[PDB]
RNA sequence: GGUGAAAUUCUUGGAUUUAUUGAAGACUAACUACUGCGAAAGCAUUUGCCAAGGACGUUUUCAUUAAUCAAGAACGAAAGUUAGGGGAUCGAAGAUGAUCAGAUACCGUCGUAGUCUUAACCAUAAACUAUGCCGACUAGGGAUCGGGUGGUGUUUUUUUAAUGACCCACUCGGCACCUUAGAGAAAUCAAAGUCGGUUCUGGGGGGAGUAUGGUCGCAAGGCUGAAACUUAAAGGAAUUG
């Protein structure tokens, strides 16, 4: 039958993950994160325009790399940086840890 | 209780208890040993009581 | 006498806040931790090492709660014939009231959150 | 050749019983029930009655057309059942198989005897 | 025909998978034995009715026995031809 | 010779052979009863202990021992398996017994018994026999009893552990009680035929081991007497008009 | 067609019964059992999806953290009520028929809201286990379900091997019966026992779960809650007619 049903304990992961994590936190700059070529993973919390969507589809294309999409504007991802965040772009960087980034790719 | 198990591939020796809740990773290689399972874990090594 | 039988099956006070302390901080899971190794070594955690200093913990038990809450929001505000399962919202959420009584008592903070801490987290 | 097609169907309900000899294609060859004759009521749920309805089918049946072999199927129990069986064979009709299977079930249903009317 | 086709599915191995799964489930009730039944669309039908002591494998060559002849040559016909089938 | 296995040896305290074979285990148990036991086995079974009944059997004989000054006994078995081998143990010491099927009321109407209250009562089976031992009680008199797993041991004061059917077992355990009242007077003789149940000039069932004297005992009863009876086929015929012309003569 | 018997009804314009096929269509026979689960009310097609809860086993955490609670708050059959969709048999009221002194009755046919669905109200039932809920002890006996400790081998699979059921014990939680004796009026119960923690609540019956006022409800009514007065009883259980 199953592996052993799960998904949704990335968030968990993540959420210790953000603790003492190096993490960017917005558009413009995980945007400027990304530029730099400094994220090894970025976690899309909206249902982004295919525009949008798809800009960000091309940079991790470029990359090597992962790119976890949520997608659902719940934003329970917003749990982990702060409950403000109703819309959620993030890219994770350096957090003092980091099996995460190897267990979703 | 206290057990003393076996690696079979491994050939070397490790203390696991009884009826663990999670999985067994060996550290002679991180190879499985005991199982957690469907409630009762059991084995898959040998040996006796320490 | 039962901390005692446990120490000579072990390996020893030092090496045992090492082993159990890398575990927690990678996330919580004070029950997994506990779980694994070597247990006759685990085994005397409670009875010698007073107990570590963590995140989460107290605020694991509200936050299952909450978690729990929203799912099953979801499924009250669709179709309403949902006789046996809304006590059960009414069970949990409280289930929390019934812990953050004596849980505020000790330290400062869970007087503030805890009361908060319905429908948020 | 080794003669037999004649369906009989024993037909059911307790205050009275009527038999339709169909085919295999489904077309009624013949029917024959109580009130063809004389008497009306329970004279209607009386077996003897039920064992005559019957004769009164065969007869026409079998001299004219000529079929012989039967498959006996009955539906549910009425009292004129067990008549409604007996007589067959003294109708110089040989009965294939007897098979009951009464008539259905199976969930359906409410309060109004909807069930009951079915065995 | 082309309504036969479609619902006495695909092979003999697609009844016989299906068999499989619903004893799985079928444990669901209370541990012990009792029913088992596959039905199927646009007949039809019920192909069989079968006993147990389960587990995966007495199903498996249950279901090659309850499958056996009637239920064979129907399957049989589904592989082959009745009117017309799958693909 | 003996069949297995199963085993403590030891000497003698006469009697272990016959015992061992047949006599011991029975069917469904009662706690109070269950300390007193082996164990339980597959086969129908439930074993009580040997070693176990050894303990008890002194203890019951001890109190039969030490009362041989005037005292009356009473037996009862009105089970059938039980039956005969009562009749043969009751005549052998004197004490009265009821073989058949139990007159009620023995016990606190005495007038039906014999002129003394017994001082005690043996009993096969306690729990068919449990009204006979509920009037005991009431009188205040010891019941004792030969009462396997089946029975509460409530009812009932000294309890002798072991099979109620099967008589193999009440044919050891009885005689075993006899044979120490014997010793207890004087020396031993041999052991006292096999007895038993079962009337001959018939087919036979019951049990008995190691062979003699059945069929001396059984002829002897059989042979004793035209009684007030029922009966059988052959006298009853000639009886029911010895009756008939009595009826006619008018005679009163 | 229907019943005691009949009639209403249906009925030559071709029924009904009968065969097959479709749409609709409510419910889940057989299964379903002294049976399992939800806090209760209740819940039964198989099957999938999200997510809860009690079990055990762990000795991990608070290490006695706990336990009940008027007020407060939540759910709460059915039937009523209301908007809107669907509306098969059924089916109050109500229509004819028989009964019969009378039937608006049982009985029979016909028939609408209703039954049902999504939305929203009602706050009640013989909501029952007539046994509020939490804890301690105090008798056994047959096996039922879940898991766990298994012993053992067999079916049963495959042959290192482990199980779904099972031979055969034990433990833990519920179940219920069978069945104790000190209690129980009793009948009975194993607690309704031995004397607990805690709350609500009782009042001789009829007047009365009513009046009046308040709160709530769309309304039905529900909650809350008696007096003048009347009566020498109401009542329970067990017996003997």
């Amino acid at each position: 039958m199953a592996p052993v049903k799960s998904q949704e304990s990335i968030n968990q992961k993540l959420a210790l993950v953000i603790k003492s994590g190096k993490y960017t936190l917005g558009y413009k700059s995980t945007v400027k994160s990304l530029r730099q070529g400094k994220s090894k993973l970025i976690i899309i919390a909206a249902n982004t325009p295919v525009l949008r969507k798809s800009e960000l589809e091309y940079y991790a294309m470029l990359s090597k790399t992962k790119v976890y999409y949520f997608q659902g504007g719940n934003n329970e991802l917003g749990t982990a940086v702060g409950k403000l965040f109703r819309v959620g772009v993030v890219s994770i960087l350096e957090a003092g840890d980091s099996d995460i980034l190897t267990t979703l790719a | 209780y206290f057990l003393d198990v076996k690696c079979p591939g491994c050939l070397n020796i490790t203390t696991v208890f009884s009826h663990a809740q999670t999985a067994v990773t060996c550290e002679s290689c991180s190879t499985i040993l005991c199982t957690p399972t469907g409630g009762k874990a059991k084995l898959s090594e040998g040996t006796s009581f320490r | 006498e039962s901390v005692i039988e446990q120490i000579v099956k072990y390996a020893r006070k030092g090496l045992t806040p090492s082993q159990i302390g890398v575990l927690l901080r990678d996330a919580h899971g004070v029950t997994q931790a506990r779980v694994i190794t070597g247990n006759k070594i685990m085994r005397i955690l409670k009875s010698n090492g007073l107990a570590p200093e963590i995140p989460e913990d107290l605020y694991y038990l509200i936050k299952k709660a909450v978690s729990v809450r929203k799912h099953l929001e979801r499924n009250r505000k669709d179709k309403d014939a949902k006789f046996r399962l809304i006590l059960i919202e009414s069970r949990i959420h409280r289930l929390a009231r019934y812990y953050r009584t004596v849980a505020v008592l000790p330290p400062n903070w869970k007087y503030e959150s805890a009361t908060a801490s319905a429908l948020v987290n | 050749i080794y003669a037999s097609f004649n369906d009989t169907f024993v037909h059911v309900t307790d205050l009275s019983g009527k038999e339709t000899i169909a085919r295999v294609t489904g077309g009624m060859k013949v029917k024959a029930d109580r009130d063809e004759s004389s008497p009306y009521a329970a004279m209607l749920a009386a077996q003897d009655v039920a064992a005559k309805c019957k004769e009164v089918g065969i007869t026409a049946v079998h001299v004219k057309i000529r079929a012989t072999g039967g498959t006996r199927t009955k539906t549910p129990g009425p009292g004129g059942q067990a008549a409604l069986r007996a007589l067959a064979r003294s109708g110089l009709r040989i009965g294939r198989i007897e098979d009951v299977t009464p008539v259905p079930s199976d969930s359906t249903r409410k309060k109004g005897g909807r069930r009951g009317r079915r065995l | 025909m082309e309504n036969d086709k479609g619902q006495l599915v695909e092979l003999y191995v697609p009844r016989k998978c299906s068999a499989t799964n619903r004893i799985i489930k079928a444990d669901d009730h209370a541990s012990v034995q009792i029913n088992v039944a596959k039905v199927d669309e646009e007949g039809r039908a019920i192909p069989g009715e079968y006993v147990t002591y389960a587990l995966s494998g007495y199903v498996r060559s249950r279901g090659e026995s309850d499958d056996s002849l009637n239920r064979l040559a129907q399957n049989d016909g589904l592989l082959k031809n009745v009117w017309s089938y799958s693909r | 010779m003996s069949l297995p296995a199963t085993f403590d040896l030891t000497p003698e305290d006469a009697q272990l052979l016959l015992a061992a074979n047949t006599h011991l285990g029975a069917r469904n148990v009662q706690v109070h009863q269950e300390p007193y036991v082996f164990n339980a086995r597959p086969d129908g079974v439930h074993v009580i202990n040997v070693g176990k009944t050894w303990e008890k059997l002194v203890l019951a004989a001890r109190i039969i021992a030490a009362i041989p000054n005037p005292e009356d006994v009473v037996a009862i078995s009105s089970r059938t398996f039980g039956q005969r081998a009562v009749l043969k143990f009751a005549a052998h010491t004197g004490a009265t017994p009821i073989a058949g099927r139990f007159t009620p009321g023995s016990f606190t109407n005495y007038i039906t018994r014999s002129f003394k209250e017994p001082r005690l009562v043996i009993v096969t089976d306690p729990r068919s026999d449990a009204q006979a031992i509920k009037e005991a009680s009431y009188v205040n008199i010891p019941v004792i009893a030969l009462t396997d797993l089946d029975s509460p041991s409530e009812f009932v004061d000294v309890a002798i552990p072991c099979n109620n059917r099967g008589k193999h077992s009440i044919g050891l355990i009885w005689y075993l009680l006899a044979r120490e009242v014997l010793r207890l007077r004087g020396a031993l003789v041999d052991r006292t035929q096999p007895w038993s149940i079962m009337p001959d000039l018939y087919f036979y069932r019951d049990p008995e081991e190691v062979e003699q004297q059945v069929a001396e005992e059984a002829t002897t009863e059989e042979a004793g007497e035209e009684e007030a009876k029922e009966e059988v086929t052959e006298e009853q015929a000639e009886a029911t008009e010895w009756a008939e012309e009595n009826a006619d003569n008018v005679e009163w």
